[PDB]
Order: C-alpha cells, then structure tokens, then sequence
C-alpha cells in the first residue's frame, strides 16, 4: 500500500516535471524572441510620430504582459511541487525510523534505497532547474519582477529539504561483530578484528570525485582502534554495487566490566554539484569483554 | 511612541511559523471551493470575481453606505466591488478606472446581474486626471510597507489625491492604511470635522494588517478608535487557537438590466405588417420582456430560439504544422481566435451599434445639397439608368459569384441554386414585387452577428468588431433588380469619375497615388474615420435619394419604392442570453447604413468623395461662416464648382471610407469646423488638434497597405504593395468554417498560398512558405474558394497553369506604366526586399531569430513536408 503510494506519487511527480521542463523551454524561446524584437527596433533609431510607431509599442507592452503570465506560471507549479514533495518525505520518514526497530530488537533495503536516490534526483534537477531559470531571468530583470525573491526563497526552501533529507539518510546496516563466533552479536573482544558494514540510502556519487568516510569510536575503558580508520570507495563502486563500506579486519585495543557502553562514531564527507554537507551518526552500544 | 508602534515592533519580531498561525486567530473567512473552479472551467455567473465583494456586502448590508445614482471607482482591479454594485437597484451607472500593467491586476468580463451598466477603464493614472461630477465615491488603494514612514506618505498622497473629488452630499467609502502616528491624525481631524464620518474595522480582514476604512455614515472619535483597535490586538495573541468562522459566497444570478430612457418613436403605418406577420408565425412563445438594454432602438417582442454560434474558431490544420516557429508570437496565436457567442453579440451592440448622432445646421444643409446636385449631374453625362432581369441573377447566383451576405432560407431548401430552379420561390418573388409596387412591404426583414471581440485582434484585423447584417434572398433579388446598374456599368470607374478606383486591381493603386503625388501644392493628408457605417444620417439618405430624378416610369417606381421601404425603415431580430433560456427579440431604427456590400461600397464612395469636396471647398476660404449661409455666397460657391471643380476632383483617391488628398495650400489641416459639424469625428486624435501629413508617398498608409518600390536587375521598376507579415500569417492559418474534410482545407490552402507567390513575392520569408504548401498538397485539384479582399474585384490567382506565366502576363505585358516587353524565364530574376527593411516589416532572419528559424528551412522541412501521410504530392522546389 505504502509503496503503491510512493510509484503513483513519484510517477506523477516525473509526469508534471517534464510538463515544467517543457513550459520553460516554452518561455525562453519566447523571452528570446522579445529581445530580439526588441533589439532591432531599438536599432532602428526612428524617434517620430507615425501610427506604425504607435502600432509596435501597444504590442511590445503585449509581449511583457505573456512574459509575467509565463514567469508567474512557473513559480507555482515549482511551489506546488515542493508542497507535495514535502509530503513523501515526512511519510518516508518513519519507514526508516520503525526500521532499525527491527535492528534493535528478511532485511532487504532495495526498495528503500531506490526511493532516495529518486528523490534525491528530483530535489538536484529541481535546484539544476531553478538555477538556469534564475540565470535566464537574469538578462532582462525590470521593475516589479516577483522572481528576483521568489526565486530566492525556493533555492532557500530546496537546500533546507535536501539537507534535513541528508541527515537522516545516513544508518549503519550491519553492526560491528565477529566472523569467527556470530552467535553473540554486539561484543567486543581485546585484539581481534571486527567486520562491520554501513550503507547511505541515497545512490548518487560524482563520478570523478571519490567518497571518503572515516570513522571514531566514543576514567571509563577507553579504546583506540589500532588499525586504519579511513578508507576509499571508488566511484564505479557505485554504480557496481552501491555505496557499500565494509571494515573487515577493525581492532581494538586498551589504552563493573558491563556498567557502561561505548559508541561508535560515523562520519561521512558528502560533495555533489557544489553542495556540501557534514553527516555524523552512532551505532548500537557495544561491551568490551577482555 | 504609541502602543500601536510597539504592536508593529512586537509583529516584526516573530518567526515564520508564528506568523502563519497568527493569521487565522479568531477572523471570518469564506470558502472558495467551489467558484474559483468555476471560473476556471469558464463560468460567467452566479460566481465572484474576488474577496472584497464579500467585505462590501458586510459594509451595505448595515446601511453604512448606501450607493446611488453614479458610482466612481478607483483602482478597481478585477472589479468585485463594480460588479456588486452594478447589481443593486439604485445604481443607474457604474464607472471604475484601474492602473494596468506588469505584475497589477487586471479586469476580467462577467455576465452577472446587471452587466450592461458596468464599464471598467483599464491603463489609466489617477493621479493625473481631472475630476469629474459623481455621486459616490470608492477608494481602495493601499500598499503595505515594513517601514511606517513610507506608508504614512503613502496615505498622505492618498488623501491629498481624494480630497478634491469629495462634495458636500457624496457618499464615500475610503480605505486609510497606517493610522496610528499623528502625521495622519492631525490631517484625519480636519477632514472629519469638513465632511465628517469615522473609522470602522471589517471583521473578515486578516489579522496581519492594522487597516481602517472611512465611510460616510458614522460618528465617534479617531484616535480612541485607534487606541482601542491596538489594545485588541494586543489581547488578541493570548488566547487559543480557535476555528475561522465560515460563510457561504455570494451568488448574483445572472440577466440585463434596463435603465428605462428611450429617445426613439416608431412608424407603425410602414412596418406593422411585418411585425404582425412575425408575431401570428411564432403565436405560442410570444412575450412581453420589460428589461430589454435597448436605449436608442424600439422595442416590439420576444420569442424563444436554439442558441447558435460558437466561441474561438477553427483552425486550418493543413498550414499548421508547416509554419512552426510562429505558435510563440502573440498576435498570431490571439488574433487566431473570435467570440461570437450571444454574450459577444451583446457585448458588441452595447459598446458600438448603440449610439446617437446629432444634426448638422443649414449652411452645410445647402452646402451639400448643391455639391450633391452637381456631383450627380455631373456622373451621369456618359451614363443612362436601366433596369435588370432574371437572367443576370440566375448566371450570377449559379457561378458563385460574389453574391453578399446572405442565408439561402434553410427551412425549405438548401441552398441558393436549389431554390432557384424551382417555381414556388418565383411565386413568392412576384407576389412581393406586385405588393411592392403599391408601397408596401411585408417580408423584408434583416439578420444580426458579430465577431472581433479579443484584446489584440482588433488591431491587426482590418477594423475590427463589426456587424454584418444578413437577409432574405427575395429582398436580394428585388434590391439588385432595383439598382444593379451601378455596379454593372461601372458608374464609379476612374475613367468616368476622376476619383474612384473600383475596378482596379491590388497591384495598381502604388501607381495612382504616384501619379497623384506629381502634383504642385502642399503635402499629402492621409486622415481616416472611426465607425464610418453608424455616422450616417438621415439627411445624407436623403441626399443619396436624388438620383430617381434621372429616372422614369415603372423603373423610378421601383427605385422609389426600394429607398424609402427599406433603406430608412428597417426590422433587425437579434439574440439574447437570459436565465430561462436563449431568446430573440425584434428592434427598429432609421438612420445608419445597411444594405448590400456593393450598394454600400457605391454609396459609401460617393458620399466620401462629397464630404472631401466640401471640406477642400472650406480649406480655400470660399465661404467664412457655417452657422448660416446667405446670398453673395451661393452664386461664389457655384461659381468655384464650374469653373475649376473638375480639375480639384482629379487629386484624390477614394476606395470606401479611405482618402488620400493634396491640397494646393496647407491651410487644409486647419479647417475642422464643417468635418466636425457633419459628423465624420476622425480617429485617435484630438478634435481640435491639426492633423499630420507626409512629404513622402513611400508611407502613406492606404488600404491598410504601404507602397515600395523595386528596381530589377536590367533597371525596370515596379512598385508593389507590403504589410505585416504577423497578420497575413495569423489569417492564413484560419478556416473560414467550409472545411470539416482534409479536400476543404487543402485546397484552401493551396488557394491562398498562391497569393503569396503572386502579389508579396519580394520578401523572402514568405515566398519560401508557399512553395512547400505547392509541394505539398496532391496538385490536380482545383483550389476554389473564396479568400478574401471582396472589394477588390479581381481573383485572379484562381487559374491552374504555372504562375511564371501569369506572373509575366500581369506584371509585363498588361502594364500601362512599363514601356518594354521583354518576359523573364526563372524565378532567379525577381529580386528581393532588401534586407534590413525586411527585417524592419517584420521578418526573421539577420540576428537571434535566424538562430529559431533554422529548423523551418530546407535544413529540415523536408521531414515535415513528408509528415503529411499518404496524402501524395509532387515536389517543386
Ligand atoms: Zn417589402
Ligand atoms: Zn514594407
């Protein structure tokens, strides 16, 4: 039912996206003409009275009156996508809030994965979008123009979703456990390794740059990890796999014995199309055993 | 500072989700839900326009101000207020101004109760116009501010733009924008203690503004008011959120409404038959409306009909999908669309047809008697009248000849040619002749349309939103047998009247009006007429009738018959939209102009060339004084007609209502007394304003054409006629309404694609259009239908065979001005417009726009001719 929802509502969300893609193809090809029409009657340098003078300038104010009804046109439809958009990601939100639930207490993320990067496709081709029409308006700006704001607070508006988005779409998939005995799940041992997996909903990866995470653990039993606590995943992994990171060989050593936990700490470094956001998430309380 | 400035710190202190929920804190709102949908889908009723009509009905509802007589609007917007009002029962006339343009609000048409009494103004200033008398006075001007100083310089303005138009027993309704601060009080107090009133706050206004209205019915104190309209709102915010209150919209009906004040008195001994012969035809749906619009027409009855007509128009598919990058132009795609909708029809009678005219003085009475005399005695040297028969008609009606409007009677037949053959629609044509023949009429009836009626189409269609008025065709035949040699004879040639230019084609008149221009005086005056067909009076009728006296016997019987039955006493039925349904009603008039196409061009041509005479004959000073002529005048203005009045006739061109004139002196512009007292008011000028001539005959404007010239490449020259290539391609691309079939459209398609390559072969962006709709459409099809330019009797381009041919025949052979004769063999000859003066007249190549018109060329339109289908072609490119 859920997911029903969530094709209807994407599909309907790509079909009314297209139609605004083909509205401002619409209306910089009309904007170009005017300026054209209006550049060479400018060229022209014919200052007199004659009808015909009378005749191009009632029609030239014509031409500005379709330019408002086309620019206003656009604002709305842009308005009412982010309304409904909005909607699917507060009622994602808890799909994934009652998931780890199932982790604390089949665990596929196919469908859950696939949804983000969707949606976080449409909130980049929606900035891309707002982006080159602000750049068009740009040219031919005047007096009374409701884009020079409304332009402006939708940018606002699309950063300040897509970054509340990115903040959650971080989780941890696997927690740090042990290949050799996986009958005892979230336990540490001294001088051994531990495999752990974590995986970023969103499937979106430029392919030139690589994606660094790093990671951090926490008079209470500090521990250092011994090993390396950075790696790189290459960009063909991506799309190969997906944004899978696996520590198989992280150790711990030590620098009543069950009275407190201890956290370990995410970090990722997300860079795409000129947005960059700090990300830090925790995984389930772990006891070291010696 | 006040505590109303703390409230305005406190709100600018807030966040934005207190601010949302601020809004809706106690207020009243109305639910939209249903008429904005309405409006959408096309509703014209029962619905409001905005938000405001809501709030003025709070306002009337308690008698705080109660509108009458004439309403003044100011900054009416959509005009929800101006709708209202026109609906209540003591308005008699609403006025609204409004200032148009980028990102204001603009009027919107309805058709609620009342509608024939509103007229809205839009793209005025109210700042700079004088005041005129009013009974009540709206003002609802107000922009909201962050900062106060701006705001209370704004109501300042305000107040000091209204406080001339108030008198002492003027009803008024003024909204005031900031009035906490002194700056307003101080002025408020003056003007309370002058005119009087108070400040009153509207429950259904949002709780994010500190608005106040001023009204006429009131009394209290202003700056308690103040204070207590502060103090709530700052109680205001301390209390739960609670539900708006909801009411209901307003629903207005729908219908007209009549002011009751007639100044037209009927002649029943002439058209009672006919109006008793209509009434006994439809006996069961007979009735009596009492809220006919009509102020300058009579008024008899009304039945029921089916309504007829439709808005916009269709679309010939055909030309579409070839001429691509013209769907983003304004004009094209608005001047594409119509409306003739009986709303329209309404809308068209009410704003042109209804007017009133008033008569002339005896000067220019005896002025264009005499001019009338000698003009008609002066036609007719060459010429003798004679009288018509059935033959002609039958050979006219059978080859589809330009007959003029007119319905071929579908009750019993079909069309015209099916009719004719038979024997009882000749009965019934002898039976009227014999009644008419004892002067009588009884089935010479009209019929009513209109057309025109968008914003930008008016301005590139000829003269937009007329009126055609159709009839029987028994009246045809009886007004053709009547007077059909004027037209047969060609009485108003250029050979035999030195002015006329009928017969004569398109590509001709550039020569004319060279040859007039080779004259010796002034400059060229080129000044036109607005509603020439309803400036027409009865005197003028009367003067027109003077040409029975070169007639005899059952002929002039005949004429006689036909000028004063029909042409000064006419029945018109006309439609209607009511609440019960659609409905016909029957009106009556004498003066104005309706008649034949041809009859009407004659007579317009004649009664043209008179008034230019007249007005040529006041520019030389003949004669001082208009308001009475006396002796020692007639015998001089006699003696100017004889002795040089036919040489003055000879340098003017006159088609219809266009006039091209040289005078010998430049003392023509400033004579407007005896032009202004006949009643031929000139266009977009001022009255008394001299009008502007030209020093070149390369811009004179005639018949809506301006004339070039070219030179070939031997060094022959041509002139040819141009316009604006935006409306012949936003003409090209409608159906007249004769298609529903791919054969119909094609071949009108290919019919008026040829006049392209005929006449405006010299621009390049329109040569290249017609040879795709040639290579396009299957050939061997004969491309007849009628296309335009019913004056212009030539049609030429109807032929078959190549149009290199004809292109020689007309351009070389059969012209006067061209002394050599040798033909060209290619298209390659024919040279072009230039190239910036094409680009001037409204091509697209040379910058920005070639880089769109470069898909539409043979780049890429061989794809598109083939897009056609299985249609077959033949290429000629
Ligand atoms: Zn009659
Ligand atoms: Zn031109």
């Amino acid at each position: 039912s859920q997911q029903h929802e969530i094709e209807s509502r994407i599909l309907d969300l790509r079909a009314m996206m297209e139609k605004l893609v083909k509205s401002i193809s619409q209306l910089k090809d009309q904007q170009d003409v005017f300026c054209f029409r209006y550049k060479i009657q400018a060229k022209g340098k014919t200052p007199s009275l004659d009808p015909h003078q009378t005749k191009e300038q009632k029609i030239l104010q014509e031409t500005l009156n379709e330019l408002d009804k086309r620019r206003k046109e656009v604002l709305d439809a842009s308005k009412a996508l982010l309304g409904r958009l909005t909607t699917l990601i507060e009622l994602l939100l808890p799909k994934l809030e009652e998931w780890k639930a199932q982790q604390q207490k089949d665990h596929g993320l196919e469908q859950l994965e696939t949804w983000f990067t969707a949606g976080a496709k449409l909130l980049f081709h929606l900035r891309q979008l707002l982006k080159e029409l602000k750049g068009l308006s740009c040219l031919v700006s005047y007096q009374d123009d409701p884009l020079t704001k409304g332009v402006d607070l939708r940018n606002a508006q699309v950063t300040e979703l897509l970054q509340r988005l990115l903040h959650r779409a971080f989780v941890v998939e696997t927690q740090p456990c042990m290949p050799q005995t996986p009958h005892r799940p979230l336990i540490l041992k001294t001088g051994s390794k531990f495999t752990v997996r974590t995986r970023l909903l969103v499937r979106l990866q430029e392919g030139n740059e690589s994606l660094t995470v790093e990671v951090s653990i926490d008079g209470f039993r500090k521990f250092n990890i011994l090993t390396s606590n950075q790696k790189t995943l290459t960009p063909e992994k991506g799309q190969s796999q997906g944004l899978i990171w696996d520590f198989g060989y992280l150790t711990l050593v030590e620098q009543g014995v069950t009275e407190e936990l201890h956290i370990i700490s995410f970090t990722v470094k997300y860079t795409y199309q000129g947005l960059k956001q700090e990300l830090k998430t925790d995984t389930l309380p772990v006891v070291i055993i010696s | 500072e006040t505590l109303g400035e703390k409230w305005k710190n406190r709100l600018n202190a807030l966040g934005k989700s207190e601010f949302q929920i601020y809004k809706k804190s106690g207020i009243q709102e109305v639910d939209r839900t249903l008429a904005k949908e309405g409006i959408k889908r096309g509703e014209t009723d029962h619905h409001a326009v905005s938000r405001g009509s809501a709030k003025l009905r709070w306002f009337v509802e308690r008698n705080l101000v109660t509108p009458e007589g004439k309403v003044v609007d100011l900054g009416c917007g959509r005009g929800g207020w101006s709708y209202y009002c026109g609906g209540l029962k003591n308005v008699k006339e609403v006025k609204g101004l409004t200032k148009g343009g980028p990102g204001h609000e603009e009027p919107i048409p309805m058709s609620t109760y009342g509608w024939n009494l509103v007229r809205l103004q839009s793209g005025v200033d109210v700042f700079f116009t004088p005041p005129e008398k009013c009974d009540t006075l709206l003002c609802d001007i107000g922009e909201s501010s962050p900062n106060p100083t701006v705001e209370a310089g704004r109501t300042l303005r305000v107040l000091n733009l209204v406080e001339n138009w108030l008198n002492n027993n003027t009803q008024f309704c003024i909204k005031v924008l900031n009035p906490y601060m002194p700056s307003v009080i101080e002025k408020m107090e003056a003007l309370q203690r002058k005119y009087g009133g108070a400040l009153v706050r509207n429950p259904l206004s949002r709780n994010s503004t500190h608005e106040m209205y001023w009204v006429s019915n009131a009394s209290g104190n202003i700056v308690s008011s103040v204070n207590m309209i502060s103090r709530m709102l700052i109680n205001r915010f301390t209390m739960r959120h609670k539900k708006a209150t909801y009411e209901p919209d307003v629903d207005l009906g729908s219908g007209t409404r009549n002011i009751g004040i007639e100044s037209e008195t009927p002649n029943l001994d002439i058209i009672g038959k006919r109006i008793e012969k209509i009434k006994q035809e439809h006996e069961t749906s007979w009735h009596y409306d009492q809220d006919h619009p009509y102020k300058t027409w009579a008024y008899h009855g009304s039945y029921e009909t089916k309504q007829t007509g439709s808005a916009s128009s269709m679309v010939n598919g055909v030309v579409r999908l070839l001429t691509k990058p013209w769907d983003i132009i304004p004009m094209v795609t608005q001047m594409a669309m119509t409306d003739t909708t009986p709303f329209g029809q309404q809308r068209v009678f009410k704003e042109k047809v209804d007017t009133r005219t008033q008569e002339p003085k005896e000067g220019t009475k005896k002025l264009m008697k005499i001019t009338a005399e000698w003009l008609w005695k002066e036609l007719g040297k060459k010429k003798t009248p004679r009288m018509c028969t059935r033959e002609e008609f039958t050979r006219k009606v059978r080859s589809n000849a330009a007959l003029g409007a007119i319905f071929t009677d579908e009750n019993k037949w079909k069309s015209a040619r099916e009719a004719v053959e038979d024997s009882g629609f000749w009965e019934l044509v002898d039976k009227e002749r014999n009644l008419h023949l004892e002067g009588k009429c009884e089935t010479c009836v009209y019929n009513m349309m209109g057309k025109r009626e968008k914003k930008l189409g008016e301005f590139g269609k000829a003269k937009g939103s007329r009126a055609i008025w159709y009839m029987w065709l028994g009246a045809r035949f009886l007004e053709f047998e009547a007077l059909g040699f004027l037209n047969e004879d060609h009485w108003f040639s250029r050979e035999n009247s030195l002015s006329g230019v009928e017969g004569e084609g398109l590509h001709k008149l550039g020569y004319i009006l060279r040859d007039v221009s080779k004259k010796e005086g002034g400059a060229m005056y080129a000044d036109d007429t607005a509603g020439w067909d309803t400036r027409i009076t009865l005197e003028d009728l009367k003067n027109e009738e003077m040409v029975t006296n070169h007639m005899e016997g059952e002929h002039k019987k005949l004429a006689e018959a036909i000028f004063k039955l029909t042409y000064q006493n006419k029945v018109v039925r006309v439609q209607r939209p009511t609440p019960r349904g659609t409905v016909m009603d029957i009106i009556s008039r004498r003066d104005q102009r309706g008649s034949g196409q041809v009859v009407t061009y004659g007579l317009n041509t004649f009664t043209n060339m008179e008034a230019q005479l007249i007005r040529q004959m006041e520019g030389e000073g003949v004669f001082k004084s208009i308001q009475h002529l006396t002796v020692t005048e007639e015998i001089a203005v006699k003696n100017w007609l004889v002795r040089v009045g036919r040489e003055r006739l000879s340098r003017m061109a006159i088609s219809g209502d266009d006039c091209v004139v040289k005078p010998l002196d430049d003392r023509f512009a400033s004579a407007l007394t005896a032009l202004n007292d006949m009643g031929k008011v000139r266009k977009d000028i001022q009255q008394w304003e001299p009008s502007r001539g030209w020093n070149d005959w390369t811009q004179v404007p005639f018949c809506s054409h301006h004339f070039h010239e070219l030179i070939m490449k031997d060094g022959r020259v041509l002139v040819v006629p141009c316009r604006n290539q935006d409306e012949l391609i936003g003409r090209a691309r409608i159906s007249q309404g004769a298609g529903w079939s791919l054969r119909e459209t094609a071949c009108l398609g290919k019919s008026y694609a040829q006049m392209w390559s005929l006449m405006y072969f010299h621009r390049r962006d329109l040569r290249l259009a017609a040879n795709a709709i040639c290579s396009a459409v299957p050939s061997h099809w004969v491309p007849t239908s009628r296309t335009t330019w019913s004056i212009h009797a030539t049609h030429e381009w109807m032929t078959t065979e190549d149009m290199l041919t004809v292109w020689n025949r007309v351009w070389i052979q059969e012209n006067p001005w061209m002394e050599d004769k040798t033909p060209v063999e290619s298209w390659e000859e024919i040279p072009y417009l230039g190239k910036r003066e094409d680009q001037w007249c409204g091509s697209l190549i040379g910058l920005t726009s070639r880089a769109t018109w470069a898909k539409n060329i043979q780049t890429a339109i061989n794809q598109v001719r083939s897009l056609i289908g299985n249609e077959e072609y033949t290429d000629y490119m």
